[PDB]
């Protein structure tokens, strides 16, 4: 039975271990001595004669009793998991790796005794094969009342000793992409005008042109007045259109953040070129059909247009019903299942974290970096790393149990085992009745409840399923319509996201040498629910590619989840830009036409606002502190080529350098 | 066996053997009834010039007068003089076009290629060209808005100090000499002179340029620099010609809801579009137009991949009221010559050459119109619509690449 010889055949040892006492009922009878059942199981140690019939008598039942409960809980764990139908699906773990600490074992035999599902008390007891475990008041071993659950909550409790990673110093290999930082870039300012659009309104810009003194106003007035000017333009441009279904009235201040939201290309160039200049090519080259086709999205996601020419795209909230992605990543019944062994009841579902840990463990490093770095949490924003969650919340874990003991007058359990010790664990959550009612939560309890679109885009990535992630402006029109910007959208079709499905690796193997402790029935079942969970992730359930997510800029938390309803129709809305505060008289210019403008390039830099306002009528200007719009439009991300020195998974695919600052 | 053309965003390629324009213009007039068929009003005024004319309406078989229709071999002419306005045999075409703006747009790209790995054949180059053309892009509209009108700047392009009294495309003196001058107002040549990318120009105010040409030509010839010949034009028209219907087509997406009643399925029927991602718009048209059909055949030359455009450069430099005679110093269809002059044999070799190099100047003269003004894809649209019934951008290409646009009246 130590060996694993016979395999998973329980079967063949239960009636082996029946006819072993039949054999043994034989000569008790013929010896004609009663067989007295309190006695202690032998010890191989001890001497064979010493030993007397009644040990043998307790010790088949300590076998026999191992064998059916080792049989129930594997029957238990088929009838709670629908992934495996039959046992025989199952195969036998081989023993040729045969390998046992026990510093190591007793090590994850008190790791796994926090996993009870209540609080519980254990004794440590030496088996009837000799060996010391800790077994519950019904006699249950640790190893098999108490599981993990998954192959990589079993991995982390064992990973933890000394340093973070090892993995990484192996490899022996701060990078923000321009699409965020662009995307960050645009939504600050957006919602700084919106905010104080009352004082910027009232600001005067008539003197400046009019007395054509420049530099005379602060520092900070850079700002102001280059917003107000900004929009001032924009709103001449407008003017102009119009003069060669629904009617909408757009306020000025409103279509000031449209514009802006646009094209982030005309605030660089306000500051690149004088007013002059950019009137004539910054009224031309404007216009009303992709203005209406932004303000008239519905139906169509992700938007026709592509990420060049269209950076933010509008959504009537009434059209579109609520979904729960939820349900498709985590929520699910499956990982629920397997997340929901815990220390105790009170503790949240675990499949969020679990996910997080998937992203962690299976997907390449530099990835997880420039995606955290993307969309790093406001409360995870003291940590810098993507693994340094998962571990600060495994420590977290381990904190919440604790260790008391107790002893026990009896010596032997009515099974016949000695107490070596008996231990119990203290239900130290922060339940109970101080009538206070208020205590700060702690990073766990404000972590469950709160979603991010990072959890979206690490389940899309890891489950193979398209979703679509807006950045939310605001809510327009009393609500009729909402501003989104364009920051993250799936689709087959994309380069990148067809590579990263193959780019991670499936292969959960070493996840179960790495972890060897001497549990063949819990080594199958994980490699069961290994091999069961690679073909799951491998075909990945298609919906059309047609999810859609909201999510805030400033903390990170997804606001609104959308979807397209089947039946469509043109809306042939007529935007009507009200006037309520016109713009002063133009000067010198009516009664050559003045170049056009470079509509190319997209601020990065915010030292652009504390900048001189343009005079009337630098390269490297130009090149760095605003970036082509072009290679904003194309997949950030990429692999590396190889070279003679072989290079690491999360190596072999990085962010394109070019685009991205290092 | 068969070539495959799929520019079509919404379809795959095409399969055809050989005749990719006069095999789609059969199957047009074939599969579909041409009676409630209509092009643009202009093809009705052309219709119209040429049924007044008895000879040429003989020639054109112009049967009926007031219907809208328009006969096969009439569309066939006009593709096929289209084509035609370019293409040229006194060089002997030795030099295609799109070769000359490849090597004029690596010179000025060769700093940018230095981080990449460096090409070394001209289908890199042409690869590269949705990574080529952002930077050229950048830098062709910040020397657009350095412009100050230095030297005349009616509008800025190429070719405005060529002598009235030159009116064929290559120089007389054995293609070699040249008026001084003549490319002092390229907009282009003051921004590669500024970047250093031509050092030397005889009339302008080593050559990298030279000896890259050389070195990867004469591996595939088993060469001429800019001033040796008139291949210093071609690919300057031919690259000014691409960078505005890049900027045209990439200004709008092609899934616009559709607001026109023509469909290709309506064209091919069901059947045919029944048996035949989301990128920038060129990236469609690179590995059917760009690469397999200069595998096909390397001579074929910017005019061939798109007539379309050759139609509104006419018109918009007809209402500019410029002619090639007068050059600021009658006839309002420059197109219908050229088919006159080949309609017959009669017609003096000489005589269809300074008529075609007419219509041709004519021609660049037109483009060089939209890329000069704020509102490109503006100009074009407005002018398509009215005049060949573009109703949509998904129209607007497939007017652009067939050089044509039917669709039932309707009206």
């Amino acid at each position: 039975i130590q060996t694993f010889s016979y395999g998973l055949d329980f079967r063949s040892q239960l009636e082996k271990i029946r006819d072993l006492r039949t054999r043994f009922a034989e000569l008790a009878k013929r010896r004609g001595t009663r067989l007295s059942n309190e006695g202690v199981l032998p010890n191989p140690r001890k001497p064979q004669a010493t030993t007397s019939l009644g040990a043998f008598t307790r010790g088949l039942n300590a076998l026999e009793r191992h064998v059916q409960l080792g049989h129930q809980y594997l029957l238990n764990k088929l009838n709670g998991s629908s992934l495996v139908y039959r046992l025989e699906d199952i195969p036998s773990v081989l023993p040729a790796t045969h390998e046992t600490d026990p510093a190591l074992i007793m090590r994850d035999r008190l790791r796994r005794l926090c996993f009870a599902r209540h609080h519980d008390t254990f004794l440590e007891v030496v088996d009837v094969f000799g060996m010391r475990q800790i077994v519950t008041q019904a006699g249950e071993p640790i190893h098999l009342v108490t599981d993990y659950g998954n192959v990589a909550f079993k991995y982390l409790a064992l990973r933890d000793d000394g340093r973070p990673l090892a993995w990484r110093r192996r490899c022996s290999g701060n990078v923000v992409t321009t699409r965020y930082k662009a995307i960050t870039v645009a939504v600050a300012v957006c919602q700084t005008l919106r905010t104080f659009w009352p004082q910027i309104s009232q600001y005067d810009l008539r003197p400046y042109l009019t007395q054509h003194q420049s530099h005379t106003h602060p520092a900070e007035t850079h700002t102001l007045h280059n917003l107000k000017l900004f929009c001032y333009l924009v709103s001449t441009a407008w003017h102009q259109r119009i003069d060669t279904g629904t009617v909408l009235r757009l306020s000025l201040q409103e279509f000031c953040v449209l514009i802006a939201a646009l094209y982030p290309e005309y605030i660089y160039t306000v500051l690149k070129y004088p007013v002059q200049m950019s009137l004539p090519s910054l009224t031309a080259h404007l216009h009303q059909d992709v203005i209406h086709a932004v303000v008239n999205n519905t139906h169509k996601m992700p938007p026709d247009h592509l990420p060049e020419q269209v950076k933010a795209f509008c959504i009537t909230p009434t059209q579109w019903p609520a979904m729960q992605l939820n349900k498709l990543f985590w929520e699910n019944k499956l990982v629920q299942q397997l997340c929901q062994v815990g220390p105790q009841k009170s503790t949240p579902p675990l499949g969020k974290l679990w996910l997080y840990a998937m992203a962690t463990l299976v997907f390449p490093q530099d990835m997880l970096q420039c995606l955290w770095l993307e969309l790093k949490p406001q409360y995870a924003e003291t940590y810098a790393s993507v693994s340094e969650l998962v571990q600060t919340l495994f420590q977290i874990f381990t904190q919440q149990c604790e260790m008391v003991t107790e002893g026990y007058t009896q010596p032997q359990l009515p099974t016949g085992e000695p107490v070596l010790q008996m231990i119990r664990v203290p239900r130290q959550d922060t339940t109970t009745t101080d009538t206070n009612t208020t205590t700060e939560p702690g990073l766990l309890d404000v972590f469950i409840q709160t979603e991010t679109a990072l959890d979206y885009a690490l389940g899309s990535w890891l489950f193979g399923i398209p979703v679509c992630l807006g950045v939310h402006v605001a809510d327009l029109l009393k609500g009729q319509r909402i501003l989104v910007a364009r920051h993250l959208e799936y689709t087959s079709r994309d380069r990148d996201f067809l590579r990263i499905q193959r780019s991670r690796d499936l292969n959960l193997s070493q996840l179960l040498q790495d972890t060897w402790t001497e549990t063949p029935l819990e080594h199958c079942w994980l490699q069961a629910q290994i091999r069961r969970l690679r073909d799951y992730l491998r075909f990945p359930t298609r919906l059309e590619f047609i999810p859609l997510v909201i999510y805030n800029a400033q903390d990170h938390t997804v606001v609104r989840v959308l979807r397209p309803p089947s039946t469509f129709e043109q809306d042939h809305s007529r935007l009507v830009l009200d006037e309520a505060f016109p713009t002063f008289p133009l000067y010198d210019q009516d009664d050559a036409p003045t170049p056009p403008v470079p509509f190319n390039r997209v601020p990065v830099n915010i030292q652009f606002l504390r900048e001189n306002p343009p005079p009337i009528a630098d390269t490297s200007r130009t090149a760095d502190s605003a970036l082509v719009s072009t290679a904003f439009g194309g997949s950030v991300f990429q692999e590396n080529r190889l070279g003679e020195t072989p290079l690491c998974r999360d190596e072999l695919v990085a962010v394109a350098p070019g685009a991205a600052s290092t | 066996v068969p070539s495959y053309f799929g520019i079509t965003q919404n379809d795959p390629f095409i399969r055809f053997h050989t005749d990719f324009r006069g095999e789609v213009v059969n199957t047009m007039f074939e599969n579909a009834s041409t009676w409630t068929f209509s092009f643009g009003i202009w093809y009705y005024r052309l219709k119209r010039g040429l049924y007044t004319q008895p000879r040429w309406k003989r020639v054109y078989h112009l049967a009926q007068m007031d219907n809208f229709s328009i006969s096969q071999e009439l569309l066939l002419g006009v593709v096929n003089a289209l084509e035609n306005v370019t293409v040229y045999p006194t060089y002997d075409c030795v030099l295609s076009d799109l070769e000359a703006a490849a090597c004029l747009l690596a010179a000025y790209g060769h700093a940018l290629w230095e981080g990449r790995d460096p090409p070394d054949s001209v289908a890199t180059v042409l690869g590269e060209l949705p990574q080529l053309l952002p930077r050229l892009a950048d830098d062709v509209s910040r020397e657009i808005a350095a412009w100050e009108g230095p030297v005349a700047a009616g509008n800025n392009y190429y070719a405005y100090r060529d002598s009235p009294d030159l009116r064929y495309y290559m120089p007389l003196s054995g293609g070699r000499h040249y008026h001084p001058g003549t490319f002092d107002r390229h907009v282009l040549v003051r921004l590669f002179h500024k970047r250093g990318v031509i050092q030397h120009l005889p009339g302008y105010g080593d050559d990298v340029l030279s000896l890259w040409s050389r070195r990867l030509l004469v591996g595939k010839l088993g060469p001429v620099f800019v001033h040796e010949q008139q291949y210093l034009r071609s690919g300057l028209t031919c690259l000014a010609g691409l960078l505005l219907l890049w900027k045209v087509t990439n200004a709008d997406s092609v899934f616009a809801p559709r607001t026109g009643k023509f469909t290709l399925a309506d064209l091919l029927g069901s059947d045919a579009v029944a048996g035949g991602g989301r990128v920038r718009n060129f990236e469609f048209l690179v590995r059917y137009y760009i690469g397999p059909w200069y595998a096909r055949d390397p001579a074929v030359t910017l005019s061939q991949l798109f007539p379309g455009l050759a139609l509104l450069a006419v018109t918009e430099s007809v209402r500019s009221g410029w002619d090639p005679s007068r050059r600021e110093d009658s006839k309002s269809n420059p197109v219908a010559d050229y088919m006159f002059a080949q309609s017959s044999k009669q017609y003096g070799d000489l005589r269809r050459l300074e008529v075609h190099d007419a219509l041709l100047f004519h021609y660049e003269h037109g483009l060089g119109r939209l890329l000069s003004v704020t509102l490109p894809r503006h100009r074009v649209s407005t002018l398509g619509s009215s005049l060949f019934n573009v109703n949509d951008i998904y129209e607007l290409l497939y007017f652009l690449v067939l050089g044509f646009l039917p669709s039932v009246a309707v009206l």
